[PDB]
RNA sequence: GCCAGCAGCCGCGGUAAUUCCAGCUCCAAUAGCGUAUAUUAAAGUUGUUGCAGUUAAAAAGCUCGUAGUUGAACUUUGGG
RNA sequence: UAGGGGAUCGAAGAUGAUCAGAUACCGUCGUAGUCUUAACCAUAAACUAUGCCGACUAGGGAUCGGGUGGUGUUUUUUUAAUGACCCACUCGGCACCUUACGAGAAAUCAAAGUCUUUGGGUUCUGGGGGGAGUAUGGUCGCAAGGCUGAAACUUAAAGGAAUUGACGGAAGGGCACCACCAGGAGUGGAGCCUGCGGCUUAAUUUGACUCAACACGGGGAAACUCACCAGGUCCAGACAC
RNA sequence: GUCUGCUUAAUUGCGAUAACGAACGAGACCUUAACCUACUAAAUAGUGGUGCUAGCAUUUGCUGGUUAUCCACUUCUUAGAGGGACUAUCGGUUUCAAGCCGAUGGAAUUUGAGGCAAUAACAGGUCUGUGAUGCCCUUAGACGUUCUGGGCCGCACGCGCGCUACACUGACGGAGCCAGCGAGUCUAACCUUGGCCGAGAGGUCUUGGUAAUCUUGGAAACUCCGUCGUGCUGGGGAUAGAGCAUUGUAAUUAUUGCUCUUCAACGAGGAAUUCCUAGUAAGCGCAAGUCAUCAGCUUGCGUUGAUUACGUCCCUGCC
């Protein structure tokens, strides 16, 4: 075995729920993670960074080995997070979930010209943390990658394929890089163009919507 | 000390809820019975759970003590639950009490009131 | 060393093992010495239930460089056993009583 | 046997030296290798593109100012 | 710098204390200065160690100053009036909490955010550690001094944050008569046992020195044991040439 | 995860908990001391009954002696199996959790006690236990081996571990007169009685014993009955002179002992500073470990056996 918990779980190993678009419509939470495993197969992971820490005991010095771990496919899904362990073979492996619960969509798109099959982002954007700013912009085609061997990596999994970049931000620190850029990226989504306004009208939540097999 | 342990008390708790009822205080009457029910290691270890328990039901009768109820405590609260009878029916003192400022947007809400109220600190 | 330092642990746990922690003292490619640790499953450092479950070995090792000492101890599945003791000192186990329909009125046969 | 000596820097050598002297053995360039000097890239450690200035080396003690430098928007769009 | 003021503190100076020294800490007195007029100097951890203009991001609940509205709270005086008050709202503060979508080496930051997706406006500053903010010139000041600001030489680190293996003669908790109470029998005194300091000596063999050296190597040795000598021997010198 | 708190001999446990469940330690386990009027057997343990019998009574009685006169026993005494206790039973006391008092039954502070004793170590000690052992040195005028003689036992003194005593709550003496841990001779001299010889220390004839079978059931503090009378004694037993013994090729720097006399301090122990909560503190012994002997030490036992708490963090020390 899987096995499962939570109103959420039970539904999307029956198979009420099928994609993804359902899950950030609604915008669920998401605790289990298998709940991303059965929907997106595609899914392929990477490891950047195994370093030492440390928190220092009465005759010696402790150690663990943050991974850091980034996750996705192709398609407009990224996933990531960080789990310190001890031990590499928890410390990679509970980050690999740790990134799975925090897959996050993007918001590929045109440049201009907006001919046939999504390159680019759609919009500028900006992220924050501690000192790292990250300045994503939508680049003409496969102008390129433009960036850090890391930043390239994420933006690959998350296609996307063309886009410049720059930073600010002490770019030694892979870890308070990554957190950011990823925070605009997932973000793209979190900012108002004229092709949004149409007003969409609110479907009706899972939640209660398959209400009873959600249950014993 | 004379000071009591999980791994007994959490196997006292855990018995006390099933077995109230056979359940007693002669505790040389649940020594042997506390053999039939655990699957206990020892002979020490079983004397000093039913010790404690007796400490449960020298205590419950007393009253009710604390995080454990066991079908039989819960339904004497559905019977002690509930009360007072009649209701809130004022005749006595009948015009019900209503500040006398307590007469605007009532007059600028209804139907009907049986109402007490200061005329004037 | 690293690597089967998990064919040991691993190989051992498979084979319907209780628990398995290992030491390795000596010298590593270091100069001033270690040792190292590792492990899986629960375990217990004191009484009899060492003397009875789980158990020890030293394998001295005579390398090149300096010698080694390498430390297993397994532990027993109280059940999977028969050698004397089912459990620890400590497991207190517990029946979910019985499902009883109450009283009627009376009622008896003749037989 | 902390003496010779090596080592651009980290460093070997104080009685079994993977560094010194030397034998065999192998590695790299190869009619060409090393060595020292100067310059370049490496140098996003001079920077306009591309830096750093909370504590790492750095926001003037604070304000006014002649230069320097920047400077809201608006003056024919649309259609045929 | 020159007049006035000169209570109190109080470098300097004197003292008595403590101390191996104590020209310092502790105590008592004490010019000068602290205060003011008039004139100098221009430095400071002058500290948010964070240039200002702007423009945009995410929640709160306080407060100071205004202003707007609520047949709003009292004031009672007859109703108002204001006024304090309550609440609603706002603009401008002086901060604070909470998140982190962001940023960072991190600690933390509504700004240190909108920075490799690198660019709204512009003024200063730094480019390893010292040498040294010195030597020099040039300049402002009466002087103290400021602002300006080298190089030779030397050197593989100096540093920032953070980590528990550890450390403290910092705080807060436990545990034990190898720590105290409640007390008993004592050791230290001697008449004598031995054992370790040491001087002695043919030699006075030898390990062991805070708890972890002191009737301890099971050391209770007249030979021996046996390691100190003062001396006698015999080799119990294989294997090959 | 390994924690605020309460909890214990205890990271020992309830409980609080993005922490879930395990390993080692501890505890469990092994040693011994207790208990079993139930079992299983005993001329290397003891009962009555039985005589044989030796005394006092004579009253049938009372006191014996008997490795067989027989048997019968198995409390006893041994010791195998075994069992048996868990803080049990109410009562309190608490988060009526883990725990803690008290009183009953009980043989019975973790039942008492040891022994095993992780994690990481320390440049603690040791090549003076080694035919365990690196590398230096020694190799016959050896630092290797061995016959002798002395030496580690030499004292104006400094420092620890210890024995007897400052008394009449004791020293001397008759007369009562009591255990437990052991050990032990074989290829040769370990334990020795008994019955003599010696004031004695001993000598010996002879005896048993490879041992619940022998010496071995008789140890001392004490009850007895008193002399000593507040006299440094009749507490103190230092240091001495000889002899006589008993070992040892060697008795000298008298190994020990006896026989009688020399009659040294100290008249309750300063600045210090230990060890200790129950048969525990401490004193009276003895058997072993040396060993030919020489204990004022090491170990182990019992026979008399109490005070004082049964709590703290003032201290030290360490967590």
């Amino acid at each position: 075995g899987w096995v499962p918990v939570t109103k959420l779980g039970r539904l999307v190993k029956a198979g009420k729920i099928t994609t993804i678009e359902e899950i950030f419509l609604h915008s669920l939470p998401v605790k289990e993670f298998q709940i991303i495993d059965t929907l997106l197969p595609g899914l392929q992971d990477e490891v950047m960074n195994i370093k030492p820490v440390q928190k220092q005991t009465r005759a010696g010095q402790r150690t663990r080995f943050k991974a850091v771990v980034v996750v996705g496919d192709s398609n407009g899904h990224v996933g990531l997070g960080i789990k310190t362990a001890k031990e590499v073979a928890g410390a990679i492996r509970a980050g690999i979930i740790i990134a799975k619960l925090s897959v996050i969509p993007i918001r590929r798109g045109y440049w201009g010209t907006n001919l046939g099959q999504p390159h680019s982002l759609a919009t500028k954007t900006t992220g924050k943390c501690g000192s790292v700013t990250v300045r994503l912009i939508p680049a003409p085609r496969g102008s390129g990658i433009v960036a850090s061997p890391a930043v390239k990596k994420l933006l690959q999994l998350a296609g996307v394929e063309d886009v410049y970049t720059q930073s600010n931000g002490k770019t030694r620190t892979l870890e308070n890089t990554l957190k950011a850029a990823f925070v605009a990226i997932g973000n793209t989504y979190g900012f108002l163009t004229p092709n949004l306004w149409a007003e969409q009208p609110l479907p009706v939540s899972p939640l209660d919507i398959y209400s009873d097999e959600a249950s014993a | 000390g004379r000071v009591r342990t999980k791994t007994v008390k959490r196997a006292s708790k855990a018995l006390i809820e099933r077995y109230y009822p056979k359940l007693t205080l002669d505790f040389q009457t649940n020594k042997r019975l506390c053999d039939e029910i655990a699957t206990i290691q020892s002979k020490r270890l079983r004397n000093k759970i039913a010790g404690y328990t007796t400490h449960l039901m020298k205590r419950i009768q007393k009253g009710p003590v604390r995080g454990i109820s066991f079908k039989l405590q819960e339904e004497e609260r559905e019977r002690k639950d509930q009360y007072v009878p009649e209701v809130k029916a004022a005749r006595s003192n009948g015009v019900l009490n209503v500040d006398n400022q307590t007469s605007d947007l009532v007059k600028s809400l209804g139907l009907k009131l049986p109402l007490s109220v200061i005329n004037v600190s | 060393i690293r690597r089967a330092a998990y064919g040991v642990v691993r190989y051992v746990m498979e084979s319907g093992a209780k628990g398995c922690e290992v030491v390795v003292s000596g010298k590593l490619r270091a100069a001033r010495a270690k040792a190292m640790k590792f492990a899986d499953g629960f375990l217990i450092h004191s009484g009899q239930p060492v003397n009875d479950f789980i158990d020890t070995a030293t394998r001295h090792v005579l390398m090149r460089q300096g010698v080694l000492g390498i430390k297993v101890k397994i532990m027993r599945d109280p059940a999977k056993s028969r050698t004397g003791p089912k459990a620890l000192p400590d497991a207190v186990t517990i029946i979910e009583p019985k499902e009883e329909e109450p009283i009627l009125a009376p009622s008896v046969k003749d037989y």
